[PDB]
């Protein structure tokens, strides 16, 4: 249980999930405000969201405007929700574990 | 043309954010203060507010193309950050005149504040102001009488009027209620009133109170030679009961009744305001429950919107706060909405919280009523703040007078008449109020006793620093 | 005896803080969450709340001694700090049965939330729960019909009912309104509805809408062989107009109308609920404006109090939130007040926000209505959360169906019937909802199109870590 | 930004990744302790790692004891690391963005 | 303009005004809850409030209960209002100054 | 705790004390600069220092220029020191209380 | 069906029977009956879903000569305010007088939402 490594890796996964979720937000925003650009972003993004930093850098070359938008949204999302994730993950695991023992064992 | 139906979710701001829109004089304007959720841009949040309070929903519907959406949609035409505060903005939104039912405050509120306050994408939302267009203002009756007609009916000129809520709030029988009323009125107060929660209860049924209170008014008016009134509370479970109670007050020849406009509601209130006009009964409005809505500045509706709505629905008096008493009231704000409820034309002034210039097209003003935790020492400040066209009310400040009720009443009646005389003589009530009261206290022992009791923390500290 | 009158200001807690009081079963109990101003002790703040919502004011009055204050006073009998939060407490206050007008939600609210929220000495105040004593509950009519009588009237058994708000919110003519209604209802929805802000406006007068909508209901019912309804909005400026509109709906033989209980008010609502009982018309209640009041947890009134008040005033349906849709709803909280509005006896359970055990003495339940920003992908969760006794409403989720209205309607009607069939067969809607929908999507192209459109962010991420 | 939906979605992704981390732990333990059982679990789990709660109910059907081993470990990791994740992701994102706004903007 | 000395002295005056105002609060509280003890405190306090620390120490000998109450109230008052005093004093002086020039000059 | 009343009362007391401090400054200045005028002001002001705004309007009636000198200085001090007062009074009170609760309690 | 009557009471009695018969439309002579009776009828028609055809009998006593009287376009505006679903506008070409340019003007005034000065 290499905790510094596990946390590091969990954090990078989190960072890159929040990037993906910032994407979903601006995609939805653009669906309302700029339908053709929403389509461009959707088609561009398909199969690119595994690594959030790699994704943003790819987006910088084509549309630095959108890259900066996603950067801001991921930052905002994290600032609003990050503090509530420890409880949600700990008590979620504990409840999920204990629901699996109740169904089977 | 109808531009093709493409199903699916679009951003609200594509349709509803219109920063180049210039509001028409027939537009209803609203100023919202909001904080978007992290990741939601301010212009999309402002557009969502405009959308879901006018014509829009969460996904594109084909039915839009059956009508002219440009004519009907709410338009967020300006957003500005709140200076000095993180993630807080003002959105200004214009709504076409066509969106609103004539003469209906209920409908106006249903659009502007119906659903948007609970939107997930918004953390908090507070409606600060509404500009009611003159064309809409004219569809309302407004006050049954208003300030000048009320002074003329009551023969009350030249100073603030004085009132008093009977205490304890609940628990007194009808006969003991009228007793307290008689003793208050005979002592120099213009009005007494039911507590807002005095309606009809096991310890005191309404029709008995109306009966005994009418007797008290007649006796005290006969003794003093001044017009007396008592705001009989007609606030009721149903429209039918409300009207039944209003009717008996008229039958008794009572000049004035009261109504809790928020806990009863605007639909019942508008009914009552029309009846009052047709039956020549003055209508005092109690704002019970308003602070549930208007206290916190991050979320809710500011009182000045509620005051505007009440002037439209109809009321002759409306409680305005005291600033100095037991309940909260910001002075700058208060001076602002006192102007909004009294005057015919009020210029925009953000320093007093007035976001929009408001015209009333000669709709009568509403008397502000200062009530709650005030006593004689407050008098010069109250006269200073509110001026002559106000009602100042002392419940505990009358019935709590060390020697009991009758001296308590005389203390208040003397204090009032001393202030009216002084005002009429040209004395400045704000600067000289304390002195006017001290003067009268010299020859009125019962006023002196009251002034002493409620004077109140003084400070006083000290000189050393000698050479 | 009457213990001598000593004039002057005392601490509220000397009279109104009663930590040794044990509430009677006839007492109305209230749970407040408050933060006192710096320097104001919690027990004095709790006592001030009890005092100024029952019998007390800011100074001692002699009139107390004319009656039996012990019998009438509100009693703050318990205070507890909110775990984990600085300067936040729960005060539990008992109010005697005698304080309240029978059958009046207006009066109850006027006492409990009338003045205390604006008290200077308190920073913020939020009413969390009220225990209504059974003796008081019995003075109310409650729902005109309630859940079981409604199912029996409509011949609707075995699954949630389905509704739909017509869009755009405002802007459609009466004829185009009925057109949209006919197409929705013919496709399999049980109900359509006016938007909450559709009352009577220049683009669409109410009596025209009622006329055209009645025609749409008859045509769609004739085609489908199922009972159809449309909640005709009778929300109006005055009681008289409200009744005029309710009356025409009855004249047209319409089974159901709707009312915005908060923007119209409890007095008008209670009138309407009684009329509905006497005239056999079902009453759908829209909660427009509630989030102005109930959103923030530091100040206001929690929705579960408003839900309780509405069940007393009268309503057959009441919007409950979705949890998963575009507007906010906490799941644990929602499960709590859904029980409060449906069941006869609800045990205290702080984990679901139920502070007090509530009995309803066989007063009918109210159907919860889940509405706002929901589409087909939400269906299994909605059925899971609310169960069969609920109405699920899809406005944009019907009229926003890529191919237009009629296919949009069929998508919703198929999705509903597939869920009802599956439920009746014993399938678990919560666990199997997505599958049931996918199945039906296989043979319904228009459902498949809708499922695709509103599926929604997926995630999906990745495996490397190979040996 | 449907924030409670995003948080809800984020917690379930953290729970699935922490279940993958626990599966890595249990696997390395059985590497010392029980090499056969390790080989079974490594081949059983390849590609199954998608949804952590579905993976657990499916592993319970085959070997209730080993599922329990992963259940304990996922939960142990969560209790140890989850409280550090907020500060790591927020400052992680701010630092990653700060880099890119510096070179590009 | 010996600023460290002036601030020091202004702070001590403030501290000792807030002590006096905490006194007024508990006096009023006691007026409701314990009338005879309110009277005792009022009579005890008369001409003792110039120095707030001297006052509290005198009160400790007679009524340590009340001393501790005042200590808490002064602390609470300060925590609620202290941050708003700089603006109120600066803009009050500036407005008072400028009102005096408008009346006379 | 009528907090806006207390704050209002506190600001007016700070304004009066800062007017007394300014009067001390102007007095020490005139000690170097104008010894007569100093002696006039020292005798004029003894006992008058009660209310700062009343003192100013009364000094304006006698010598409008010297009143203006005190007006400027009171305001200069306020702009320089007022921002430090919150932290000084709050931590001052907490420290003074902490001493007494330590010995007594 | 013409509900034009001697009194308000008779007018309403006749309007009421038309509604009872399920008749879609009635008519009223707004000038010879008067605006007070007409405004009463227009409100009733709204509340009872009956269309209101307005006959302009007597208008030419008022509006024919251009030196004295009130031009019809004022009467048309007043009628739209008082209430009517139809209003006679003239023919231009028929047996009664109607200036074409004028007619095109007040037809716009009675139909449209915004009419520029011309």
């Amino acid at each position: 249980m290499n905790l510094k490594q596990i946390a590091k890796d969990t954090a990078k996964t989190l960072q890159s999930y929040l990037t993906y979720q910032a994407l979903r937000t601006v995609l939805a925003q653009l669906g309302e405000t700029n339908p053709p650009l929403a389509l461009w972003l959707h088609n561009f993004s398909a199969g690119k969201v595994q690594d959030g930093e790699k994704y943003i850098e790819e987006l910088f070359l084509e549309k630095p405007d959108l890259a900066l938008r996603i950067m801001t949204v991921r930052e905002h999302i994290a600032e609003e929700i990050a503090e509530f994730l420890p409880e949600m993950v700990v008590t979620g695991i504990q409840q999920a574990n204990m629901e699996k023992r109740r169904q089977h064992l | 043309s109808a531009a093709g139906y493409k199903a699916g979710v679009k951003d609200y701001k594509l349709t509803y954010y219109t920063p180049d829109y210039t509001p028409k004089d027939t537009d209803l304007l609203a100023a919202f203060r909001f904080s978007p959720q992290p990741g939601v841009p301010a212009d999309e949040a402002g557009a969502a507010i405009a959308a879901e309070s006018s014509t829009g929903t969460w996904t594109t519907v084909w039915t839009d193309l059956l009508t002219d959406m440009d004519r009907y949609k709410g338009k967020c035409y300006h957003i500005e950050p709140v200076q000095g505060e993180e993630n807080s903005y003002f959105a200004f939104i214009a709504y076409p005149l066509d969106l609103f039912e004539e003469g209906s405050v209920t409908n106006i509120l249903t659009s502007i504040v119906g659903n948007v306050f609970g939107f997930k994408a918004i953390r908090s939302l507070r409606l600060e102001d509404i500009r009611f267009p003159v064309a809409l203002v004219k569809t309302f009756q407004g006050p049954p009488h208003g300030i000048q007609v009320e002074r003329d009916l009551l023969n009350k000129y030249g100073r603030p009027m004085l009132g008093c809520t009977i205490k304890p709030k609940l628990g007194l029988s009808a006969k003991n209620y009228g007793r307290a009323v008689y003793e208050c009125l005979r002592g120099g107060l213009d009005f007494t009133k039911d507590d807002e929660n005095i309606n009809s209860q096991p310890f005191q049924r309404w029709r008995d109170r109306f009966l005994f209170v009418a007797d008290a008014i007649h006796k005290s008016q006969a003794e003093t030679g001044e017009i007396k009134g008592h705001y009989l509370n007609v606030t009721a479970p149903t429209c039918e009961e409300m009207m039944k109670r209003a009717e008996f007050a008229k039958e008794l020849g009572m000049p004035i009744i009261m109504h809790d406009f928020l806990t009863a509601g605007f639909t019942a209130n508008t009914t009552l305001a029309k009846w009052c006009r047709d039956n020549g009964v003055l209508l005092h409005i109690h704002r019970a429950m308003h602070a549930v809505i208007d206290r916190q500045r991050n979320h809710g509706i500011h009182f000045r919107v509620l005051a505007k709505c009440l002037r439209l629905s109809g009321g002759d008096h409306l409680h305005s706060g005291t600033v100095v008493g037991k309940l909260e009231g910001d002075k700058a704000s208060t001076l602002g909405f006192v102007d909004l409820m009294r005057e015919d034309h009020i210029e925009a002034d953000r320093s007093r919280g007035v976001f929009f210039t408001q015209d009333w097209a000669s709709m009568p003003g509403v008397l502000p009523v200062a009530s709650g935790g005030i006593h004689v020492w407050h008098m010069p400040a109250l006269v200073e703040i509110f001026g002559d066209d106000s009602v100042l009310q002392f419940g505990g400040g009358t019935l709590g007078h060390p020697w009991g009720n009758a001296p308590g009443a005389t203390a208040n009646r003397v204090a009032l008449e001393a202030c009216v005389q002084a005002r009429n003589e040209g004395r400045d009530l704000y600067r000289e109020g304390g002195d006017i009261l001290r003067e009268a206290g010299k020859w009125s022992p019962e006023l002196a006793a009251a002034l002493d009791l409620w004077k109140e923390i003084k400070f006083e500290f000290e000189t050393m620093d000698k050479l």
